[PDB]
């Protein structure tokens, strides 16, 4: 929950945008508190969930074959110590999409890996900065990104924030927006 | 963590081999190339996945399956396929020319070259597991690839492991639709191999699934591709229980000990009561009454038999989706008050419920409508018997002439072996006449 | 002070008893998380019969929970309630038993069944003083037909004075779910017979029976089930964990509802089983309660309680009331229905009043039934067995597995016996 | 690029582990419409009678 | 007013001590940058013994960082708590001993020795009265091992009434890393013995087997063995830093273990120690404290305790805690097991008792046995040591710096003194 | 920090020099023209120039023209790039006597300004040929020159080693054999290596059915990676080249250890494996995954180093190393319990672009001290002894300055090394 470290001195602002590349200029030879704070971050994900295993860590985002994202906020407490309040992650991957009337697509889509925010930071409304600055960073909308297994809150939010509710299931346990605009299907349905 | 083992064999158990794991595929959301790409599903029902597919260093999933043929062209066709990547490269094993539909070929001469081969990726793959449950085998009794290697392999399997279940789906030969001139001759000696080292076997008619999807497809003229995703339905059904939380669940153990009273009775039939079109279907309910119903329709069978003309000694009905145990036993009452589906006196009894909250998964592009339950009845019945009285009859009537008695013999085969089949099959069907008469 | 030790067999056995770990939990004001939430210290005041403490305002149950396939385990472990049972009781094999009695009973509850009793004497030596075992498990299943019978001897084994109690699920041919069914209840009912203080028979068709008319619940599943079964958990040791004019513990029961040693075999039931819409249509006061208690259609067995007189019952009120006023209620049954009871007993129905009732109901009774009519479910359990014998159906599975054919014999020459105890006392 | 300096053989867990303080004690409501989420609201759950 | 000099030597004795300064940072509230953030008034009674003021409400640890291989200074130095140290305490040579304890001990261990003893020397003639030194080391290794005798033989020529107690880590053949580090060992527990007032033996072996077992980690790392460790030793040293019932400080505790002054080893353990499910179903009790720090499994020796008898054992316990409910556990622990404790000592057992315990913790137990059990390890390096030298496994390496052979004659001599003297009591 | 000098001598050097250079600059992300930790390999210029600290020198200029005309242009230095008139065509005699003193002093001199721009000098490495005239000649006179001037100093060589079968010059018997008496003399360890040997780990493992020498020095290149690894890059236990050699030379004549890297398997094929440490570890010891053509199995393993890189975690290392030990197949020696030195480092491999290595998530090179390679010195000495009965081919050496007895000199201290090695491997 609590870093001791000051983020300030290495996140430019609240919210920073983590590529791969910035994992990479962000090393933890000797700048492990980030390292720290996103794999602790990870941790409180899966005992959340409740898993046998974590799937935010460090080694396997940099390691991992496709790059990705991060996006983590804090806050400045003390001088030398802050607050970890949330994470945030997405990536470029391939999916072959079937809508309704069985209908088969493939492009590449905006696959959310993970949402997860601090327990004690639950609600009041955190979370939506982070839905902002991200489909500001990239430019991309709501309708354009691909959702993997959304937990009850998630689509609770997709209808609270752009009102996309009724999310299409998919044979690969994604779920998107019943709008598809991609077109192209390989297949007639 | 619970895990099965699939060999596929010949071109028609590569084929449903084939369909089965893209079926598999599906369900567990797991791409063409290998790759799983709901990260989070890893760390949440894991076992589902497992049960079908081994874990990599590298995220990647590799199915827990053998692709062994005499000839590499139906394996080159996955190797050029969508699911090259999918199978581990050296599960898939190739010979060097086909045993040309006989028996003898692929059991005494051309078997033995790789049937070490294929014990030894058997063993990888086992060494690897954890909690074995059972073996999968599919192969066709009509052919002579499929016919001599798995005589070969079952024993060599059974002598390695024992215990361990061994469950094989096979194309049972069409009464009428014959493919093959020499098939059953391959048949009745497979027979034997299949009776002695085997839990419980499948049988399958082509011509059954051609009529079914003549009526309740509407399609005029399938292709074996239908049968194949028909018979891989039947498959992922009967497995859900392993791989899905349900009530009343059947595992293997469970489905051996409550469809096999006797230890040569393991031949039970198979179908999947709610096959429809997708226009066709929009019009019913298809509740649990009415599938019920259609599980013990002739017409409904995937084996061509008339079960009026004989009786059903034990019934498993795998239901899957939305069943409650209600609907189940309203429908398990009304089928027993009709006359028409005979029971034996000894067994009052003879059914075993296994409910799934897993529904059925369509393939995109598939034959069968979405439906949000599904039952697959597996019923041990009498009724089989006179389709071995057929075949039996055909065998006589092609030995008696010794038509093609030379090409067996000359690969290592005694005349002799044939009679021993022939007197094999002739008492187990004498079993089920012994077993089918009343006290 | 008189601590209980829970024992939960086969997944059956181990849904009915989380559901009833969920309505003790309820009554006794246990936050599912483990953390105390009651307002009134009466929950409080003897929670040590249940749960043990972790001293942090922290409870865990008393519960065994074992099954020989882990997938019940996890089932039951990513339950609503399953966080709060304590992990080192979690008990499990490899695989099911298949539906086998031989399998869960002669290798591998062979095998499980040493670090069953480990756990389970451990438990219980942490006791100040343990009053007794009460057990759930399935007939129709292999897993608890089995093993539980097997865990039932070795307790009995160790345990020669403390009272056992066998909450057990009876198979019936009309909801028969299993083909091998009726083998595992002739093999389990002779142990049951000599393992055990108190049997109460229950059967899934009688479940339905009342759900679908007593209670009019449109789709009930196995949950409505198990919850009206935990309610019955609930009312025959409500006692024992709160105040009571009429005090009787699971022993005074034992000792009303068991005229001779081989008849400990009851059926149970409960009283203000009403539906939703009818609420508002009935009033709830002692006299319709006490009618309900001895409703046929009431009733948590199958078999007609008409057929066969009652030789002694129980019933267990709950709740503020007046004593003369059960008394009038209990002596007015027993003599409009003179007929029903057996003469030679002086009084059959011996009651027992508690202080507080089960939360969302003013006042609830629950009735323990001693009826000759249970000998109907063992008649055609043993029919049905002969039937199947007659042919040997099933019998090479038991035989590879070390059964023989005089085992079976000896089974149903005792239950058959059994049967022939309840025929002497039908008159 | 550059080599990577990985993190897990540094981590260190039993630091949670040996503190009696636990940040646990809450679990994710499984998905109603998924297989677990089911099974325990239809056969472990039941819906008030009284 | 009783404040204690920390080095570290070797890569194992580095890690170790920066996990110990992280702890006890944590423990005292203090942030890496060396500022006080505690919330407690108490921790500031007693910071002095580990730490020198620096003015600005800022504390930097009593520490002396050497090693011959500037690569794990880099790392400790760019670690979460390198800043905590201060630069002038940093002691490094150019290149690592490689293994070769004459390397680390005659040319290059004397050559470096000059500056460790002398901002030693500077360190300690800062303090107000300096209790002891304390010294994190690894037998195995030949860095750590050379320097470790030298510089205990030159503290003891210059210390000669000071505590000094050694936390080294003894090499395991299970774990076993060097193919040289049975010479090692064998050279190094000649100068322990000589000239150590106290030495704890550690073996990685046992402490993966905790891991595994007790903690059921699934893939324990080095951190969480330096924590134990790091654990252990701040339990040690509890007495010093804060109030307690019954203060037990280096002094007392070094006058009730050994009985005779060479017998000085230490097998140490560690109770709270608790996997992630049972942290919170496990009633945390003195009796379960007490059960968990004899329990075999616990201890960090490799060797069984009760292969063995223990001359002298001590537990300190942290947190609030009646004195009567730890004499009775540890009078029914010398009671149940009397055949593990020598007859000849009246009682076996030492208590110790501290007011504050670990942050986050309600209270935790720390127990050091000096047993006769510890011989099987120093059998076991000297049966591997005389293996290796009955051929010249590798004696051309170290009597190339000079050393002569006869030196290793003499040292596997005292190392069966120091087996047979343990022997002699042993029975 | 740490540095560490590069000599190759020989065409086969040369070109195993290229490759390993090639794969530091992979990893180190340096330019292949010297733009832009790396200290140990590597010295920093003040323009930004990184100059790999390498020697090159071949009495043909060709092979040196080579890189000089090729990609690594500009990664070296001009003087590095040390270059004669005339190769020493094979001959021993002419690579060391009558030529090689035309441009030892030159190279001696380049070495030891290199030497004296780095302080941190952890020790040598050489790259050659047994069978080589040059690599064998040239060789012998710039390392025993090189160790009289420095001793103490580490002195590490991965020497080719002529193949039971696979000879492409008809005098390397007698090269070889004259190179074995003083690289028994000087080099502190050398790491010998067989041509044929990775051609069949190519032909099997990598599926290759037409492998070339780029293969094989991309594998030497990589192994020589792993092993310096550990003074370059973080991680428990980590190995010193001191340490390295302290570990593996139990006596000073024996030191001519086995060297293989385990991972080596096609990419089709890597996708669909789990990799296990403890497979890995078991696969490690596979009779035809050793580099040298000699069967462990005939010999008896004395001390074994791992050297873990990736994902590595010491528990699985240690499970690894129980089970290989209950292995009674790979046998030890019995007055050295312990031989195993295991060495782990964080830094995973990388792959070549179009290499044939697969990018494995975890890798471990195995270097062991074992008997079995006797075998190699007794297919040597056959030869020799077959070639020399008739003195096929003295006249050459003769008339290149060196004398008769030289070859019976050499023949002598082969039988004495061989018969040393028999000896240690017996039991106490
Ligand atoms: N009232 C209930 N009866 C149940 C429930 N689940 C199963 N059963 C009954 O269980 C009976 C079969 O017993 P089990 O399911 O325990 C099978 P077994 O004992 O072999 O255990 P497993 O091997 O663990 O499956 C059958 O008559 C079912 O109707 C449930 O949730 N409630
Ligand atoms: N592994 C390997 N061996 C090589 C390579 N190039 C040459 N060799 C070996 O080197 C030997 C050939 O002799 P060289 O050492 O090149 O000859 P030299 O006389 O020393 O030097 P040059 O005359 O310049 O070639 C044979 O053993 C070859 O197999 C290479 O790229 N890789």
């Amino acid at each position: 929950m609590e870093i001791a470290f000051d983020l300030s001195t290495i996140f430019t602002d609240n919210i920073q945008r983590l590529t791969r590349t910035d994992l990479l200029k962000y090393g933890p030879k000797r700048y492990w508190a980030v390292a720290q704070s996103i794999d602790c971050l990870g941790e409180m994900s899966s005992k959340f969930h409740g898993w046998k295993r974590v799937i935010t860590m460090y080694d396997k985002i940099v390691d991992h074959d496709e790059e990705q994202t991060t996006y983590i906020m804090w806050e400045k407490v003390n001088g030398s110590k802050s607050i970890l309040k949330g994470l945030l992650r997405v990536g470029y991957k391939t999916l072959y999409l079937t809508d309704n009337e069985q209908n088969q697509y493939m492009e590449k889509a905006m696959c959310i890996l993970d949402f997860f925010v601090v327990p004690t930071e639950q609600r009041s409304g955190n979370g939506f900065k982070m839905f902002d600055e991200m489909l500001k960073a990239e430019n991309v909308t709501v309708d354009q990104c691909a959702f993997d297994k959304p937990s009850a809150a998630l689509q609770q939010f997709l209808e609270k924030y752009y009102d996309r509710k009724d999310l299409v299931w998919q044979s690969n346990k994604y779920a998107l927006c019943s709008n598809f605009f991609i077109g192209r299907h390989p297949t007639v349905p | 963590m619970r895990e099965v083992i699939s060999i596929h064999i010949g071109q028609a158990g590569v084929q449903i081999g084939n369909a089965c794991w893209e079926l598999y595929c599906l369900e567990h959301g797991i791409q063409p190339d290998g790759q799983m790409p709901s990260d989070r599903s890893l760390g949440g029902s894991d076992d589902s996945f497992s049960t079908f597919f081994s874990e990599t260093g590298s995220g990647r999933h590799v199915p827990r399956a053998v692709m062994v043929d005499l000839e590499p062209t139906v394996i080159d066709e996955i190797r050029t396929g969508t699911y090259r990547s999918l199978f581990h490269p050296e599960q898939l094993i190739t010979g060097k020319e086909d045993a040309a539909n006989n028996y003898a070929r692929g059991h005494y001469t051309i078997g033995k070259e790789i049937i070490d081969l294929t014990l030894d990726r058997i063993r990888r793959l086992a060494d690897n597991c954890t909690g074995l449950q059972g073996f999968l085998v599919f192969h066709s009794f009509g052919g002579g690839t499929g016919s001599g290697f798995t005589s070969l392999l079952m024993e060599r399997l059974s002598v390695d492991y024992g215990k361990k279940a061994k469950l094989e789906f096979s194309i049972y030969p069409a009464p009428q639709v014959s493919t093959a001139v020499v098939e059953p001759y391959n048949s009745i000696l497979t027979t034997h191999t299949t009776l002695e080292h085997s839990d419980c076997s499948f049988m399958v008619d082509n011509e059954a699934i051609y009529d079914i999807c003549r009526r309740n497809l509407d399609i005029e003229r399938p292709s074996y591709t239908n049968l194949n995703r028909l018979i891989g339905q039947i498959v992922s059904s009967i497995t859900a229980s392993l791989r899905f939380d349900g009530a009343l669940n059947v595992d293997l153990t469970e489905f051996q000990t409550n469809l096999v009273p006797y230890p040569r009775i393991h031949f039970p039939l198979a179908t999947f009561s709610p096959v429809i079109s997708a226009e066709k279907a929009y019009h019913e309910q298809l509740s649990v009454a009415e599938i019920t119903n259609m599980c013990f329709e002739p017409h409904n069978q995937m084996v061509k038999c008339d079960p009026r003309h004989g009786k059903y000694m034990a019934v498993c009905l795998l239901f899957r989706g939305d069943v409650v145990p209600k609907d189940v036993n309203a429908a398990i009452a009304t089928i027993k008050t009709k006359r028409s589906i005979q029971f034996v006196d000894w067994c009052p009894t003879g059914f075993k419920v296994g409910i799934n909250y897993q529904p059925p998964t369509v393939v995109p592009g598939g034959d069968l409508a979405k439906v949000p339950r599904a039952v697959c009845m597996l019923s041990n019945t009498t009724a089989i018997a006179e389709a071995w009285a057929r075949l039996d009859h055909k065998f006589d009537l092609m030995y008696a002439k010794r038509a093609f008695v030379h090409w067996y013999v000359g690969e290592g085969m005694e005349e002799g072996e044939f009679s021993e089949a022939r007197e094999d099959l002739a008492a187990l069907e004498k079993d089920y006449e012994e077993v089918g008469v009343d006290s | 002070m008189r601590e209980i030790v829970h024992i939960q067999a086969g997944q059956c056995g181990n849904q009915i008893g989380s559901k009833f770990w969920e309505v003790i939990s309820d009554e006794h004001g246990i936050d599912p998380s483990g953390q105390y939430v009651g307002d009134s210290d009466l929950q409080l005041e003897r929670i040590n019969v249940y749960y043990n403490e972790a001293g942090s305002n922290k409870y865990v149950p008393r519960a065994v929970l074992v099954d020989l396939e882990p997938g019940t385990m996890d089932s039951v472990r990513s339950g609503p309630f399953g966080q709060l049972f304590r992990p080192d009781n979690y008990v499990f094999g490899q695989s099911g038993a298949g539906n086998n009695w031989a399998k869960g009973h002669y290798t591998e509850g062979a095998e499980l069944v040493d670090n069953v009793l480990d756990v389970v004497r451990k438990e219980a030596e942490s006791t100040d003083c343990l009053q007794g075992f009460q057990l759930t498990h399935s007939l129709g299943g292999g897993t608890g037909s089995g093993m539980g019978t097997l865990l039932i001897s070795k307790i009995r084994e160790e345990y020669p004075d403390r009272i056992m109690n066998t909450f057990s699920v009876v198979p019936s041919p009309k909801v028969s779910d299993t083909v091998v069914e009726p083998y595992n209840a002739t093999l389990s009912v002779h142990q049951l017979v000599e393992n055990t203080d108190s049997t109460f028979c229950i059967d899934n068709e009688a479940l339905y029976d009342i759900c679908f008319r007593t209670l009019k619940l449109t789709t009930p599943t196995y949950g409505d089930l198990n919850h009206l079964v935990s309610a019955t958990m609930s009312g025959v040791t409500t006692c024992l964990r709160f105040p009571g004019q009429l005090n009787a513990d699971l022993r005074k029961l034992a000792v009303n509802m068991v005229p001779f040693p081989r008849l400990h075999f009851f059926m149970p039931g409960f009283a203000p089983l009403t539906s939703r819409s009818n609420q508002q249509y009935r009033a709830i006061t002692v006299p319709e309660l006490t009618q309900q208690c001895f409703d046929a259609k009431n009733m948590m067995a199958a078999c007609d309680p008409r057929h066969g007189r009652y030789l002694t019952a129980a019933a267990i009120f709950r709740g503020r009331m007046s004593m003369k006023e059960v008394d009038e209620q209990m002596l007015n049954i027993q003599n409009k229905n003179s007929s029903y009871f057996v003469d030679w007993i002086p009084n059959n129905v011996k009651t027992a009043v508690c202080d507080i009732p089960p939360r969302g109901l003013k006042m609830s009774a629950t009735f323990i039934g001693n009826s000759t009519a249970i000998q109907e479910l063992f008649k055609r359990i043993s029919e049905q067995f002969t039937a199947m014998f007659r042919r040997k159906a099933f019998l090479h599975w038991y035989t590879g597995e070390g059964m023989d054919e005089m085992e079976f014999t000896e089974a149903e020459s005792n239950m058959n016996d059994l049967v022939s105890e309840y025929q002497q006392y039908q008159e």
